[PDB]
RNA sequence: UCUUUCUCGAUUCCGUGGGUGGUGGUGCAUGGCCGUUGUUGGCUGGUUAAUUCCGAUGAACG
C-alpha cells in the first residue's frame, strides 16, 4: 500500500488537434478571462473548461 | 532587418511581454492582444508552420520571418550561462516597451 | 443648470461627505435655481421622467431635491400650481403602489408634507 | 407642446449629465454566506 | 491515491557523492516602552412599536 505519485500522461502533440488544415474543432469559452485561446473539452456526455471549470451539459 | 528586431525583442524580456512557444504563440494571438508574430523557418512539419499565418491575417497581425529557430531561442532567452542550446519555432510579443519605428515601418 | 441629480446618484462617501455634495451646498445655492430662489422650473421641466419612465433610483434621486428645495418659501409659487403638483403627485401614489417600491416613495410623501404645510381638493 | 419640449430639453441635458457622471466616475452572497462560515471551523 | 484525458506552462524533475547544512530549548550583564507606586468645555443604505438594529464616519485650565 505505498503511496505512489500520480504521473501525467505525456500525450504525443497535443497541441496538433484543435484545427484542420483553418477553423477550430473544439469549442470556446464564452468566459470573459476563459475564451479566445482557451479551448473546452468535449467529452461523451459533457463540456469542461479548464481555467474556471465552466460545465455545459 | 534582424539588427533592428534584436532591439524590440531584448526590450520584450524586460517587460515580460512576449510569449514563447507554439501553443502560447497560438493562446495570445487569437485574445486581439498580440502586436507582432515572429516564425522559424526551420520547421519539419508543414501542418503548423502554415497555420500561423493565417491566424494572424485572421486577427489582422503582422509576420516576421526568421530562418533559425535555435538562434532564435537563444535570442528569446532560452538558455542560461551557454551551456543549454534550446529554441522555438514561433514566439509572439504581447506589448512593447528606435528601431522598433523601423520595424513598424517595413511592413508598410 | 443641471447635474445635481447625478451628484446623488453615487452612494459613498467620498463623494456624500464632501461640501459640493449634497450635504451642505445643495441646502445653500441651488434653491436659487438660475441665481434666484426658487424657482420650480426644474420640477416644470422632468414630467417625461416623472411620466412613462419607470427607471429605479433616478425617480428616487429626483424626489431627494424635490424634498429638499421646497422647504424654502416658493408659497405664492405654491399656492397657484398646488392643483397641478396634486395631479402630478396623485398619479405617483397609484403609479409605485401597484409597482411596490419604498425608495422612490418615501421622499415623494415627504414632499408632499412640505407642500401640503406652506399652504375642497386639498383634503383629498 | 412647449412643455414637451423643455422636457426633451430637460431630458437631453441630463442624460448627458448622467453620462458625464459616469466618465468622472470611470444570489452569490447567500452562496458565499455558506463558504465563509465553512471557512471559519474547517 | 487508482483509471478517462481536460487545462497552467520553464515556475523545470530523476540519480550519484562521506563535498556543506539548529526554526533548538534554557540562565546572566545589556538599550527603549507600558502599567505601577485634579478641573472645565465640545448619514447612501437596508432594520424596528420606538433618534430601535446593523453599515461608513476635538480642546484648554490647576
Ligand atoms: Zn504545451
Amino acid at each position: 500500500p505505498k503511496k505512489n505519485k500520480h504521473k501525467r500522461k505525456k500525450v504525443k502533440l497535443a497541441v496538433l488537434k484543435y484545427y484542420k488544415v483553418i477553423s477550430r474543432l473544439r469549442r470556446e469559452c464564452p468566459s470573459d478571462e476563459c475564451g479566445a485561446g482557451v479551448f473546452m473539452a468535449s467529452h461523451f456526455d459533457r463540456h469542461y473548461c479548464g481555467k474556471c471549470c465552466l460545465t455545459y451539459c | 532587418v534582424n539588427t533592428a528586431l534584436q532591439e524590440v525583442l531584448k526590450t520584450a524580456l524586460i517587460h515580460d511581454g512576449l510569449a514563447r512557444g507554439i501553443r502560447e504563440a497560438a493562446k495570445a494571438l487569437d485574445k486581439r492582444q498580440a502586436h507582432l508574430c515572429v516564425l522559424a523557418s526551420n520547421c519539419d512539419e508543414p501542418m503548423y508552420v502554415k497555420l500561423v499565418e493565417a491566424l494572424c491575417a485572421e486577427h489582422q497581425i503582422n509576420l516576421i520571418k526568421v530562418d533559425d529557430n535555435k538562434k532564435l531561442g537563444e535570442w528569446v532567452g532560452l538558455c542560461k550561462i551557454p551551456r543549454k542550446v534550446v529554441g522555438c519555432s514561433c514566439v509572439v510579443v504581447k506589448d512593447y516597451g528606435q528601431a522598433k519605428d523601423v520595424i513598424e515601418e517595413y511592413f508598410k | 443648470t443641471f447635474s445635481k441629480v447625478q451628484r446623488f446618484w453615487e452612494s459613498n462617501s467620498a463623494a456624500h461627505k464632501e461640501i459640493c455634495a449634497v450635504l451642505a451646498a445643495v441646502t445653500e445655492v441651488i434653491r436659487s435655481q438660475g441665481g434666484k430662489e426658487t424657482e420650480t422650473e426644474y420640477f416644470a421641466a422632468l414630467m417625461t421622467t416623472m411620466e412613462a419612465v419607470e427607471s429605479p433610483e433616478s425617480l428616487a434621486a429626483v424626489a431627494y431635491l424635490l424634498n429638499l428645495v421646497l422647504k424654502r418659501v416658493p408659497s405664492p409659487v405654491l399656492i397657484k400650481k398646488f392643483s397641478d403638483t396634486s395631479k402630478a403627485f396623485m398619479d405617483i401614489m397609484s403609479a409605485q403602489a401597484s409597482s411596490g417600491s419604498t425608495s422612490v416613495l418615501r421622499w415623494v410623501l415627504s414632499c408632499l408634507a412640505t407642500l401640503l404645510r406652506k399652504q375642497p381638493v386639498t383634503l383629498q | 407642446p412647449a412643455r414637451r419640449t423643455l422636457a426633451d430639453i430637460i431630458m437631453e441635458k441630463l442624460t448627458e449629465k448622467q453620462t458625464e457622471v459616469e466618465t468622472v466616475m470611470s444570489r452569490v452572497l447567500e452562496v458565499y454566506r455558506g463558504v465563509r462560515e465553512v471557512l471559519s471551523k474547517y
